[PDB]
RNA sequence: CGCGGGGGGAACCUGGGGAACUGAAACAUCUCAGUACCCAGAGGAGAGGAAAGAGAAAUCGACUCCCUGAGUAGCGGCGAG
RNA sequence: GAAGCUGUUGGGAAGCAGCGCCAGAGAGGGUGAAAGCCCCGUAGGCGAAAGGUGGGGGGAUAGGUGAGGGUACCCGAGUACCCCGUGGUUCGUGGAGCCAUGGGGGAAUCUGGGCGGACCACCGCCUAAGGCUAAGUACUCCGGGUGACCGAUAGCGCACCAGUACCGUGAGGGAAAGGUGAAAAGAACCCCGGGAGGGGAGUGAAAUAGAGCCUGAAACCGUGGGCUUACAAGCAGUCACGGCCCCGCAAGGGGUUGUGGCGUGCCUAUUGAAGCAUGAGCCGGCGACUCACGGUCGUGGGCGAGCUUAAGCCGUUGAGGC
RNA sequence: GGCGGUAGGGGAGCGUUCCCGAUGCCGAUGAAGGCCGACCCGCGAGGGCGGCUGGAGGUAAGGGAAGUGCGAAUGCCGGCA
RNA sequence: UGAAAUUGAACUGGCCGUGAAGAUGCGGCCUACCCGUGGCAGGACGAAAAGACCCCGUGGAGCUUUACUGCAGCCUGGUGU
C-alpha cells in the first residue's frame, strides 16, 4: 500500500541529471522500484541476448528506469504539483491551477 | 550572556582518577602492588585482626530493650527560653513548632538561660530556673493535662 | 535592574523591576546542568557475563591441556563474552534547590534586562495565528531576525505564529526556564507573562 | 544500600556530645574475689579511646 | 441426552514442596533464603479485602500499592547478621 | 494537506549567484552532492459497511430502606478453649502473647465468646470456626514512540534463509557470514588458453568500483632500484669520522655502512635477573577499578536559627510548578 | 635555591566516544579514514601545515557525560609466519 | 602433493674468570672466509605437562572410629484407633 506515488501513463518533464528539461510520455511505472521510464536515460547494453532462445538479441540502447522523484507532470504550462478535488462522485487530480 | 561560558567557576573538575595507563596510578593501580587486594578486605570499622576487635569492652546499657519492645511516653523536648524570647506576642506549643523547634515531638518545655520576655508562655513544664527568669517579667501557666 | 521598556498602542511606556542587581554566572550554569541532566533519559544497556545467552560448562578442564585456562565463554576477556562495568539504565536527574532555580530564572531575566534585551508588551495586533502576521507584527516590535527570540505568551494564537519561525522559540509563561532564557539572544513577553513571572518571583 | 546500624556497638558505646566516645571500664565483673576498693571503684567509671575511638564512629551514623 | 474439563502461553501471580555454595574470615545454632529449583492452579493479572482489626489516642475504621515512619522498635552463637 | 524558477561549477546540484514564495507545516526520510517551497511526509484536520472494545453518557431490571414494648427461639463444632509437637511475625524458648495447626481432652449462643505480649483485676476494643467483590498494583509474547544506547570482534546467540551448519546416544551445546555502481550501463566482439585467467574493445565521474567488487591499515610473500657485506666475535643500538648514492644556489639535509669508542633484551616476581627464574611466534581488533543506595572528609555554590522536601498532583511532550 | 627514584600521596595536561553550542558553520574547487614529510608550534601525550589516496561526511571557542588510551593476563577472535 | 610441536628478537664459537652461586650474549684470552647436504646426540639448565614428591591454604574430596552433632533404622513408656 501507499507505494502509490506521482503521475501514471502520460506527459511528463524530467527534471533529473543528464535529461533534465527533456520531456516525453511515460511508458512504464514500477512502483515496485519507485521509478518510471520515458524515453529519455538510454544506455548501450552491448549483450549479445538475455535469454538463450533466438540467436539475435539486440545492442538495444533501450531506456533506463527513471527515478520517479525526478520526473513531473505537466499540462497547459510547466507541470505543476499535484492537487486532488473529487467530483460530485468520484475524484481527479487537477494541477496547481487546472484539470487532469 | 550566552550558552557559551556559564562554564562550571573554575572548581569542580570532575577529573576522577583513571588507574588503568602506564604513569600515574599504573599497573598494580591505586595503592596495591601486594595481595589480600582482590575482591576486598575483611572490615575494618569493626571486625579484625581476628582477635577480639575491641568488643572486649561490656555493655552497661542496661534496659538494652524487651520482647513487645519501646514503651511509649510522653517525650519532652526542652526550648530554651533565649530562643523562645526572640519572636512575642503569646507562645504556645503549636506556635513553637510552627516555626523551628519542638516539630510534634509534643512535650513543650522552656527552660534554660537567657532573657525572659513579658509574655505570655503556655508549655509543659518549666525549669526552676527558668520559671523564676519569666516570673520576674510575665505571666506562664502550665499545660493542658493529657 | 529597573529600565524595561513596556510597548502598547499608546507608545512605549516605561516600566520598573525588581530584578537582583549581580548575575551570577556559576548559579546558571548550575541551573541549566540540572535541566539538561533531568531531561537525560537513562536508556543505555549492555550485558554482564551473567545476562549474556552462553552456557555454563567450563570451556576446558584447565590441567594439562596445554591451553590457557577457562570457565565459560559469558567470560569478559572473550570476545562476544559479557561486558564488564558497561552502562545500565540510570536516572540522571537531581533535585537542584529551589532558592537556587528562582535566583536563576531572576538573574537570567535580569542579565537581559541589564543588556537592554528585554521587552514586554501587550501590543499583539496580528492575531489570528498566521505567521505573516506575528512577522510583520514583529517588523513593528523592532524583532526582524537579526537575533533569536525567547517569546512568552499566554495566547496560543501567538504562539501559532511566531511558532514555525527559525529564530523564535514559543513558549508558555510557565514555561520560563533559564536554559531557553540563556539560549535566545532576545527575550520579549506579554504582561500577563511578566506578571505571572513577578508572581514566581517579584 | 542505606548503613545499618551495628547493634552490638550502640549497645555498650556512648557517643559524646562534642564527639567523643566513651565506654564503661573492663575488669570488673567476675576476675574479682577480692580485689582492691581502689581497683573495684575506679573500674565503675567510664572512659575515652582515641582511635578505635574513630572506629566505631563511623558503626553507628545514623545514630 | 445436556453443559463443563483435558492442552498451550515470555515474564508476572497464588498455593503445595524446598536446597547448597557462600557469610560467620574454621564450624554445628545462625546466614545465603523460604531465595534456586520441582509441582498444581489463576488470568489479563494474580493474591488480599470489610475487622473476633489495630493499640493507647475515652483515637482509627475493608483490601492493595507508593512515600515516610526506620536501619527505629526489636530479634541475634547479642557474632556474623 | 501550503509555498520556486532561472543562471552557474559539475558525471549528477539539493551547492554558489539572482530574484521570489508558504508557514497552525523550517519533525524526519528520499531524489546522481548539501531542498520549508521536487518527491514521501510534517502542522491542522477527515474517516468505517464489518469485527472488536466500551457507564464514559443515557435507560431498565435484580436488590435494597422505619419506631416502640414484650418473649429468650437463633446468631457457623470435634470449633473455641487448655495441653503436647511445630510454622508464621522483628521474636532463635525468651517473662512469649497474637495468627496458623499435626496429636489428646473438649464448651457456650450475648449473663455468649476472642483480643489489648505470661498471669490476675479494672477499664477498653472486637464478634471466630460459610462465601463473594471493581479500581489503585505486578509483567512485556505482542504493536507504537523515544534515546549525551550499539554500529557488524559492537548491538539479542542470529542485521545475512540461525536456534540453523556443525558437535553430542541424549538432555544439551551452538558458529561463522552485512556494503559494485546514480544507474547494470555487469563488459558485445576480437586475441592467447582445454578451461580458469588474462590482453584489447566497450559502459562509467571513477573499473587499484569488475562482481564476497566502497575505504583497504599491519604481520606476511614478491619484482625493480639505491647503498652495503665472503679474516669476521654478536641485545644488534648508540657516539664520532670517512666513502658512496639522492635532494639543494648555497650552507645544509636525506639514505646506506667501513673503521673507531661504548653497551647484559621487555614484563613479571624478587634480598638479588641478561639471566640457564615467569610470560610472549608476529600483526590487527576484544580486554580489567564502575554503578546504586548509605557513610565520611575535602571542595563550588544557595539559604541560615534554620535548611530541604518524598511519594504524589497540575503542567509540558526535551518547561516548570505545587 | 631545589629538581635520581620502586611501593605510594599530590598537581597539571594530551587524545578517543557522546551531548548543549546547531534551523549554525566546514564540505566535491573534496567530509571521515588511509598513505607520506628532512616543515611549524608543544618539555610531553599531542597539535598544525603540505603532497598522494579517499568519495560523504565533519563539527570550533566555551562547557557538559563516559563502555575513554594495551605489549604482555600459558588472555579472547582472526590473519599470516 | 606437502604437515607438527616449538618460536621475545638474533648478526647464536673455545678456554679461564665471572655473575642469582652450571654464560653464544659481561671480562680477558684463544680460534674462526660465506652458504649448504648427509650423519651424531654433549650443550642451548633442549620439547612436552602452571611438579605428582615436599611444604603452605584456617582449599577439596574418598575412607575409619569407643572424635562432635545430627538423621534412617530399631527398642520403649504414655495415649488415639
Ligand atoms: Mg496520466
Ligand atoms: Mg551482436
Ligand atoms: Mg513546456
Ligand atoms: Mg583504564
Ligand atoms: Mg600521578
Ligand atoms: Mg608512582
Ligand atoms: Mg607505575
Ligand atoms: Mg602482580
Ligand atoms: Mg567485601
Ligand atoms: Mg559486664
Ligand atoms: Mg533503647
Ligand atoms: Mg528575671
Ligand atoms: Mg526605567
Ligand atoms: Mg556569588
Ligand atoms: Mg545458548
Ligand atoms: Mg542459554
Ligand atoms: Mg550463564
Ligand atoms: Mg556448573
Ligand atoms: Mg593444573
Ligand atoms: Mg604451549
Ligand atoms: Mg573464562
Ligand atoms: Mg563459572
Ligand atoms: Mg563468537
Ligand atoms: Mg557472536
Ligand atoms: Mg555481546
Ligand atoms: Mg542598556
Ligand atoms: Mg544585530
Ligand atoms: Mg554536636
Ligand atoms: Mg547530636
Ligand atoms: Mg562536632
Ligand atoms: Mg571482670
Ligand atoms: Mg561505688
Ligand atoms: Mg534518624
Ligand atoms: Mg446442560
Ligand atoms: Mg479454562
Ligand atoms: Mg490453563
Ligand atoms: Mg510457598
Ligand atoms: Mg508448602
Ligand atoms: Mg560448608
Ligand atoms: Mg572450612
Ligand atoms: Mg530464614
Ligand atoms: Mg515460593
Ligand atoms: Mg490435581
Ligand atoms: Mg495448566
Ligand atoms: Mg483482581
Ligand atoms: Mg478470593
Ligand atoms: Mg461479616
Ligand atoms: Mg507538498
Ligand atoms: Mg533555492
Ligand atoms: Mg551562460
Ligand atoms: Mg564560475
Ligand atoms: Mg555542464
Ligand atoms: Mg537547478
Ligand atoms: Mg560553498
Ligand atoms: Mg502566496
Ligand atoms: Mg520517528
Ligand atoms: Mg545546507
Ligand atoms: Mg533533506
Ligand atoms: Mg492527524
Ligand atoms: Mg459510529
Ligand atoms: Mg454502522
Ligand atoms: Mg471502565
Ligand atoms: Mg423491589
Ligand atoms: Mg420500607
Ligand atoms: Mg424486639
Ligand atoms: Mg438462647
Ligand atoms: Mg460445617
Ligand atoms: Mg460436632
Ligand atoms: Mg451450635
Ligand atoms: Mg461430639
Ligand atoms: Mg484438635
Ligand atoms: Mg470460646
Ligand atoms: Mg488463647
Ligand atoms: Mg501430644
Ligand atoms: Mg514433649
Ligand atoms: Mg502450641
Ligand atoms: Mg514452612
Ligand atoms: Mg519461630
Ligand atoms: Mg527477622
Ligand atoms: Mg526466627
Ligand atoms: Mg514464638
Ligand atoms: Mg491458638
Ligand atoms: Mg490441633
Ligand atoms: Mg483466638
Ligand atoms: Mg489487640
Ligand atoms: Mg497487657
Ligand atoms: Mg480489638
Ligand atoms: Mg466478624
Ligand atoms: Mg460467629
Ligand atoms: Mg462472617
Ligand atoms: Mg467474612
Ligand atoms: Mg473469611
Ligand atoms: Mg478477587
Ligand atoms: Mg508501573
Ligand atoms: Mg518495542
Ligand atoms: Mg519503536
Ligand atoms: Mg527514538
Ligand atoms: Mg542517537
Ligand atoms: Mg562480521
Ligand atoms: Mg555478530
Ligand atoms: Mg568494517
Ligand atoms: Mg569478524
Ligand atoms: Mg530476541
Ligand atoms: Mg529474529
Ligand atoms: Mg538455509
Ligand atoms: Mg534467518
Ligand atoms: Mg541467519
Ligand atoms: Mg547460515
Ligand atoms: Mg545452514
Ligand atoms: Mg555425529
Ligand atoms: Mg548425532
Ligand atoms: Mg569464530
Ligand atoms: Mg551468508
Ligand atoms: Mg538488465
Ligand atoms: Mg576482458
Ligand atoms: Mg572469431
Ligand atoms: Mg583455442
Ligand atoms: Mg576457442
Ligand atoms: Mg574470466
Ligand atoms: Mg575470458
Ligand atoms: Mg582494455
Ligand atoms: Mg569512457
Ligand atoms: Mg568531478
Ligand atoms: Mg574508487
Ligand atoms: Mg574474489
Ligand atoms: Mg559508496
Ligand atoms: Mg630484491
Ligand atoms: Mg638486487
Ligand atoms: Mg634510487
Ligand atoms: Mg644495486
Ligand atoms: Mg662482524
Ligand atoms: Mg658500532
Ligand atoms: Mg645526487
Ligand atoms: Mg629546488
Ligand atoms: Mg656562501
Ligand atoms: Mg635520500
Ligand atoms: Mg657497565
Ligand atoms: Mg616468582
Ligand atoms: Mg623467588
Ligand atoms: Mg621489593
Ligand atoms: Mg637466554
Ligand atoms: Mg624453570
Ligand atoms: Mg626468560
Ligand atoms: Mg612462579
Ligand atoms: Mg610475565
Ligand atoms: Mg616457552
Ligand atoms: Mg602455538
Ligand atoms: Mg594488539
Ligand atoms: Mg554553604
Ligand atoms: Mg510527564
Ligand atoms: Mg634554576
Ligand atoms: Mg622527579
Ligand atoms: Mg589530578
Ligand atoms: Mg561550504
Ligand atoms: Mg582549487
Ligand atoms: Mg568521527
Ligand atoms: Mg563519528
Ligand atoms: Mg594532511
Ligand atoms: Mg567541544
Ligand atoms: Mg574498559
Ligand atoms: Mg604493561
Ligand atoms: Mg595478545
Ligand atoms: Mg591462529
Ligand atoms: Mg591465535
Ligand atoms: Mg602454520
Ligand atoms: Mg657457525
Ligand atoms: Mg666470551
Ligand atoms: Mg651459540
Ligand atoms: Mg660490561
Ligand atoms: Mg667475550
Ligand atoms: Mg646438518
Ligand atoms: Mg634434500
Ligand atoms: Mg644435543
Ligand atoms: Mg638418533
Ligand atoms: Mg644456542
Ligand atoms: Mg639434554
Ligand atoms: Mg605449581
Ligand atoms: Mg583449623
Ligand atoms: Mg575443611
Ligand atoms: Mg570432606
Ligand atoms: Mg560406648
Ligand atoms: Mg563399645
Ligand atoms: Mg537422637
Ligand atoms: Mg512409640
Ligand atoms: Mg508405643
Ligand atoms: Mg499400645
Amino acid at each position: 500500500r501507499v507505494k502509490m506515488h506521482v503521475k501514471k501513463g502520460d506527459t511528463v518533464l524530467v527534471a533529473s541529471g543528464k535529461y533534465k528539461g527533456r520531456v516525453g510520455k511515460v511508458k512504464e511505472v514500477l512502483p515496485k522500484k519507485y521509478a518510471v521510464i520515458v524515453e529519455g536515460v538510454n544506455i548501450v547494453k552491448k549483450a549479445v541476448r538475455v535469454s538463450p532462445k533466438y540467436p539475435q538479441g539486440g545492442f538495444i540502447e533501450k531506456e533506463a528506469p527513471l527515478h520517479a522523484s525526478k520526473v513531473r507532470p505537466i499540462c497547459p504550462a510547466c507541470g505543476k504539483p499535484t492537487r486532488v478535488r473529487k467530483k460530485f462522485l468520484e475524484n481527479g487530480k487537477k494541477i496547481r491551477v487546472c484539470a487532469k | 550572556d550566552l550558552r557559551p561560558n556559564p562554564g562550571a567557576n573554575k572548581r569542580r573538575k570532575r577529573v576522577g582518577r583513571g588507574p588503568g595507563s602506564g604513569h600515574g596510578k599504573t599497573a598494580t593501580r591505586g595503592h596495591k602492588g601486594q595481595k589480600s587486594r582482590s575482591g576486598g578486605l575483611k572490615d575494618p570499622r569493626r571486625f579484625e585482626g581476628g582477635r577480639s576487635t575491641t568488643l572486649m569492652r561490656l555493655p552497661k546499657r542496661g534496659m538494652q530493650g524487651q520482647v513487645p519492645g519501646e514503651i511509649k511516653r510522653p517525650r519532652y523536648q526542652g526550648v530554651n527560653l533565649k530562643d523562645l524570647a526572640r519572636f512575642e506576642g503569646e507562645v504556645t506549643p503549636e506556635l513553637l513548632v510552627r516555626a523551628g523547634l519542638l516539630k510534634k515531638g509534643y512535650r513543650l518545655k522552656i527552660l534554660g538561660e537567657g532573657e525572659a520576655k513579658p509574655l505570655k508562655v503556655v508549655a509543659h513544664a518549666f525549669s526552676k530556673s527558668a520559671l523564676e527568669k519569666l516570673k520576674a517579667a510575665g505571666g506562664e501557666p502550665v499545660l493542658l493535662e493529657a | 535592574m529597573y529600565q524595561i521598556p513596556v510597548l502598547s498602542p499608546s507608545g512605549r511606556r516605561e516600566l520598573a523591576a525588581d530584578l537582583p542587581a549581580e548575575i551570577n554566572p556559576h548559579l546558571l550554569w548550575e541551573v541549566v546542568r540540572w535541566q539538561l541532566a533531568k531531561r537525560r533519559r537513562g536508556t543505555a544497556s549492555t550485558k554482564t557475563r551473567g545476562e549474556v545467552a552462553y552456557s555454563g560448562r567450563k570451556i576446558w578442564p584447565q590441567k594439562h591441556t596445554g591451553r590457557a585456562r577457562h570457565g565459560d565463554i559469558g567470560a569478559p576477556i572473550f570476545v562476544g563474552g559479557g561486558v564488564v562495568f558497561g552502562p545500565k539504565p540510570r536516572d540522571y536527574s537531581y533535585t537542584l534547590p529551589k532558592k537556587v532555580r528562582k535566583k536563576g530564572l531572576a538573574m537570567a531575566v535580569a542579565d537581559r534586562a541589564r543588556e537592554g534585551k528585554l521587552l514586554l508588551v501587550e501590543a499583539f495586533a496580528g492575531v489570528n495565528g498566521k505567521t505573516k502576521e506575528f512577522l510583520a507584527w514583529a517588523k513593528e516590535a523592532g524583532l526582524d531576525g537579526s537575533e533569536s527570540v525567547l517569546l512568552v505568551t499566554g495566547n496560543e494564537l501567538v504562539r501559532r505564529a511566531a511558532r514555525n519561525l527559525p529564530w523564535v522559540v514559543t513558549l508558555a509563561p510557565e514555561g520560563l526556564n533559564v536554559y531557553d532564557i540563556v539560549r535566545t539572544e532576545r527575550l520579549v513577553m506579554d504582561l500577563d507573562a511578566w506578571e505571572v513571572f513577578q508572581n514566581r518571583i517579584g | 544500600p542505606k548503613m545499618k546500624t551495628h547493634k552490638g556497638a550502640k549497645k555498650r558505646v556512648k557517643i559524646t556530645a562534642s564527639g567523643k566516645v566513651v565506654a564503661m571500664k573492663t575488669g570488673k565483673r567476675h576476675l574479682n574475689w577480692q580485689k582492691s576498693g581502689k581497683e573495684i571503684r575506679q573500674k565503675g567509671r567510664k572512659f575515652v579511646l582515641a582511635k578505635p575511638e574513630a572506629e566505631r564512629i563511623k558503626l553507628l551514623l545514623p545514630y
